[PDB]
């Protein structure tokens, strides 16, 4: 009965860790090929930069850590026991 | 086969360790390599 | 086949120390002070330098650039030697694992004499809580113990408010498992790779050691980047 | 190599070969190398251009009104004025780049990104 | 006691690629440092007794 | 009975919260992407260049929290008795 | 028997919300890259705009929303009986 | 016998919806992303953009439904009775 | 046993026919981002750019109908029984 | 035995078939994306223009042909019965 | 022990085939647009842009040999039997 | 009870492992499309663009390791039995 | 016992080498369009620009390299007893 269960959640948070990877992958990669664009163009503005990437980041890796948060209810505390 | 992200007492032993190294090097190599700039 | 991060322990103090990952730190940490002395005996200002000071000369006004870019070497002279004490010893950390020390079995699979450090989660997590306490606390200082927790909350839009606390949460765990995970996965390819017989085994072994040369130094250069980086965000304004 | 010609709306500045030509449009920083896409740009305010040859030094050349043309032919420099490296007085460059006309704030910007400083 | 030679050789190839490649230009480069201080320091005391 | 529905539960929660942190991740991303590089090249925009920038998360965020709930449902309150 | 169906019904549910979910959140992320870009670029269209903007978006979210309809008839109303 | 192929029926359309749902989604993203950028630069050129885009939308559109009728196809009338 | 082999069939004419929905949608979405650049930049070559196109969609829409046409072989006339 | 093996060959030749049309609908816009743009640009580059993009066609739809010739071998000829 | 083993390899297969397409298609396709778009600004470069081309395709494609390999040691030389 | 599980683990850690492949290279093949094309813009800013190169690389490969490290729990040290 | 561990792990290691070469193909394809374009910029760059070329396909290929080692470890050394 349990080990259904326990194959679903891992195969559950896999989905939700893969995606989370895609994403927060390939959003900070669009992000920073932006600043490095930037960067490249006019080098002084660096630091002026880093305050709309790291807004930008900081949403995408959230994204991540929230399914990373819930990877773990799915595995660690399976919401279904 | 033990879950190995949870943490041992080394986590201190290590500590110690770089809190020795950060020290040496905060003392013995970066003021003169400033000070040789 | 493969066997992951079990660990030679011992009892310290009631608490289970592996006895690798305190050898291998210490010994990347006897290295790095071998080093420092070396240069302090070989430091010239007045004639041309050696090698050993060339390279931390070369370390330190790079770190130096990054603090003056990011924060002000005037605001922050401590993230100076943070920042290379953190780039030298990663870097001779993971750069330890390249030796020959691989030496099969006494019985069953494969063992090294030397686990690199950074394959263990006490190691990372020390360097990255060490870091985010320091970090807090330059930001306490710098803005005040009842400013500093508000601009965590705050951020540069207080309306995301939620977010910017998951990323002040995000700081450390990243921090200490871009490197575990990295460094780990160079164990477990050793491990897997000495599954091969010895004459193909030596091609796929020279391939996974030379790019992970570039991977560890890589590796200490993140580190340190993001530990002022992040310096430098909790102490602006 | 490339030709360069840097031209002054009353007086050819400089001509000669180079193999390397760097200055900054108004998109940002450039550099130009021997063989290169045609190109029409406008350098910034306070542009700089840094002229690189084999066997020489870098020549570093103020330009106040800039344009930059890049074709099969080589690198041409359109400028209003313009103003060598070893001949700038510090002393004014330096004292004008702080006055409140803009265009005259940006002459003085230029002559001290040529003498080195900023 | 056989992955241990596998191993070896896999060390001896990476350091004869190091020795080959890497080695040269980091030699070069330290070395090109190395003589622009000098001259830096010669010059100096140029100036100097000038 | 229950073993396998609760299994299925899982497998569309993790599928649920991957999707949304793909779309949310890139969408994010790109939406940052845009930003960064009006800074860049418009430096005075950055404040105008919020008023857009938010616009396109709230719609991108949106999306992933509608996700986040109903994978709640998937395995909180499995809509399936 | 009907647990079978059931598992079926959260698994297809899921990945309609993931697919939704992804298309949605990549839609609107390109969406607004055009805007915020736009709008950086001219300052004074912003109002301009939003009517091809809110064309593409409103596109774009009915996608989404006849996912979510359609998902819900898989998880509430089970197209099999 | 029916539990098997009703849940076979199920996923089969759950993945066509999402499917569709990220292929029309993304592709009106861009779509639309090419229309805020023309309507950006010279916005007189409106009118004449919207034969341009209701064409591509009108492709994209189309799969959309096409995968929409199959769904239906699937779940409704299961070719295999 | 033939359900498990219908359901299989099920599945796989899913998959097929997303695969093709993502496929077409995301070919037009670039195909006809490029045209409207086009027609935007200059209208005159409105008749000369719909060669190209024409060609691009060609080949997109001819994926797309060829795996429409295996669909079909898979739950109507499937190729195993 | 048998029943098993036709339903697995029958979702990997869905396989199949899905990332091949994702795989050429995507690359077939790209490289037609470009196609379009350079005619655009140029209009009397369009023979010119022609072996770039025929050779790039020429690989992408290779990957869909031989994809097509494997999903055939897995539904028609199964190799493991 | 037989049937479900082999039915796993031939999913495992059809996961690598498609995976291998749908990377060898739109890295393809990327390259391809980059080498049209340099042959459409400046024609005489077709002759020095197919170095650089046909060292990433060349990359490209090994990705999809590999995964080619793979399939058939899954599906003609299955490893676990 | 413990081979579904098992099954459930390498198929949940195989996910893991494909989502943070995609993501990793994806961004990376982005980020990297910045660095050469600043580089190619002004062939010399190297050194000063190494620096937002290795931070994007930074946050990138984060993603991919934090996947690795779960992966591997899954796989090595399953947290549920 | 065996053969479903030997199912799952034949399709995870699937999904590992779909993942990898996804990712290896489309970022080995972005930093080829990057570097075929920069190359038509600058054609006597193209030395200076396989410094950054190859430290982004480099790290693109670290990441296939070790999704193809655990694939191997799924198949051929199965981490489950
Ligand atoms: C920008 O934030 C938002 N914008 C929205 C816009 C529209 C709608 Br209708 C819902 C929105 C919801 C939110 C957040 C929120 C804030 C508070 C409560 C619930 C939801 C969020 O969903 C962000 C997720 N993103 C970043 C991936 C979130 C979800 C779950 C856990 C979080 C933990 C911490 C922070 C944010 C958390
Ligand atoms: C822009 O919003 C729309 N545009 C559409 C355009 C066309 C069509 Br035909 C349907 C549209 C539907 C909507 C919303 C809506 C508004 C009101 C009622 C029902 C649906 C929406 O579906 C959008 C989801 N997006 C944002 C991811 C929604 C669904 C569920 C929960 C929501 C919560 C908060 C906001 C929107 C929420
Ligand atoms: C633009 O709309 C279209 N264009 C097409 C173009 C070609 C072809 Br061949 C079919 C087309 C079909 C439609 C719509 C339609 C309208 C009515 C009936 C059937 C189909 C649509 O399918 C659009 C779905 N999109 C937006 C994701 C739709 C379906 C279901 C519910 C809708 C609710 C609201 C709006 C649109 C709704
Ligand atoms: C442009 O249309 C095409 N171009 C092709 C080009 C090459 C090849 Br070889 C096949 C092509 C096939 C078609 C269509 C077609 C038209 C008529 C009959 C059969 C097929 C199409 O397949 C388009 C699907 N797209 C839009 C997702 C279609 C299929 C099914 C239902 C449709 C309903 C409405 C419209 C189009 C419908
Ligand atoms: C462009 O056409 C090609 N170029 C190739 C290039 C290289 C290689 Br190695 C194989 C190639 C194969 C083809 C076609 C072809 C023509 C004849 C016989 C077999 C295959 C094609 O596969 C194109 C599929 N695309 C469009 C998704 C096709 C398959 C099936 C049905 C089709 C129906 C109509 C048109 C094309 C049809
Ligand atoms: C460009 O072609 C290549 N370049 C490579 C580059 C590196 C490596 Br390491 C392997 C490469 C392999 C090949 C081909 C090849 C040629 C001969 C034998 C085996 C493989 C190819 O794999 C191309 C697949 N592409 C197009 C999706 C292929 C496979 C199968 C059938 C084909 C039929 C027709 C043409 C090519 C066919
Ligand atoms: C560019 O090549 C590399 N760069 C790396 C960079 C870093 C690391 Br850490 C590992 C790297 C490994 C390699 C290759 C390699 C060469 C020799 C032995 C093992 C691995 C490669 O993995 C490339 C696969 N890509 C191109 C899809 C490969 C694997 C398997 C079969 C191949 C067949 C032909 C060519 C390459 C083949």
């Amino acid at each position: 009965m349990d080990p259904t269960i326990a194959a679903g959640a891992l195969i559950g948070g896999g989905l939700i860790m893969a995606g989370g990877a895609i994403g927060a992958g390939i959003g900070d990669g669009v992000a920073g090929n932006a600043l490095i664009s930037g960067v490249a163009r006019q080098p002084e503005a660096q630091g002026r930069l880093f305050t709309p990437f790291f807004i930008t980041v900081g949403l995408v890796e959230a994204a991540y850590f929230i399914n990373l948060a819930f990877m773990a209810l799915f595995v660690f505390a399976t919401p279904v026991k | 086969s033990s879950n190995f992200l949870i943490p041992n007492g080394t986590f201190f032993v290590v500590l110690a360790i770089f809190l020795v190294v950060l020290a040496v090097i905060g003392t013995f190599v970066v003021p003169p390599i400033l000070k040789v700039l | 086949q493969i066997e992951v991060g079990e660990h030679h322990t011992a009892t310290w103090l009631g608490m289970t120390v592996n006895t690798d990952t305190v050898l291998s730190t210490a010994i990347a940490g006897l290295i790095v002070i071998a080093l420092a002395f070396y240069l302090r005996a070989k430091v010239t200002s007045t004639d041309v330098p050696g090698g050993v000071q060339l390279f931390f000369e070369a370390i330190t006004i790079q770190m130096r650039n990054q603090v003056e870019s990011a924060i002000g070497m005037r605001i922050a002279p401590f993230v100076l030697p943070l920042a290379v004490t953190i780039f030298v010893f990663i870097l001779i950390s993971n750069w330890l694992a390249v030796l020959p020390v691989q030496y099969t079995d006494k019985h069953g699979h494969t063992t090294e004499l030397l686990k690199s450090a950074a394959a263990d989660i006490n190691y990372v997590l020390a360097l990255a809580l060490f870091v985010f306490v320091c970090y807090h606390t330059a930001g306490i200082w710098r803005r005040g113990i009842v400013g500093h927790p508000i601009k965590l909350l705050k951020g540069h839009v207080t309306l995301l408010a939620p977010i910017n606390l998951v990323e002040e949460v995000a700081k450390p765990i990243s921090l200490s498992l871009r490197l575990f995970g990295n460094i780990f996965a160079g164990g477990i390819l050793v491990a897997l790779i000495a599954l091969f017989p010895p004459y193909i085994m030596w091609a796929p072994n020279a391939i996974w050691k030379a790019f992970d040369l570039f991977v560890g130094a890589i590796q200490a250069f993140i580190f340190a980047l993001l530990t002022i980086l992040y310096f430098s965000q909790a102490m602006e304004l | 190599e490339l030709n360069v010609e840097i031209v002054a709306v009353d007086r050819n500045i400089w001509s000669g070969t180079a193999k390397f030509l760097f200055t900054r449009t108004t998109v940002g920083e450039i550099g130009i190398l021997p063989r290169h896409i045609p190109l029409v740009a406008q350098l910034v305010d306070d542009a700089m251009v840094r002229v690189e040859r084999e066997g020489e030094k870098d020549l570093r050349i103020a330009v106040d009104g800039g344009f930059l043309s890049v074709t099969e032919e080589g690198v041409s420099i359109l400028a209003e004025s313009a103003e060598f490296e070893s001949e700038i007085d510090e002393a004014a460059a330096k004292q004008d780049s702080e006055s409140d006309d803009p265009r005259i704030a940006a002459r003085g910007r230029a002559r001290l990104r040529a003498v080195g400083a900023i | 006691m056989s992955t241990f030679i596998g191993q070896l050789f896999g060390f001896a190839v990476i350091v004869y690629l190091v020795w080959r490649f890497i080695v040269p230009l980091v030699g070069r480069l330290m070395s090109a440092r190395q003589d622009t201080v000098r001259q830096q320091l010669a010059d100096a005391a140029a100036a100097a007794d000038r």
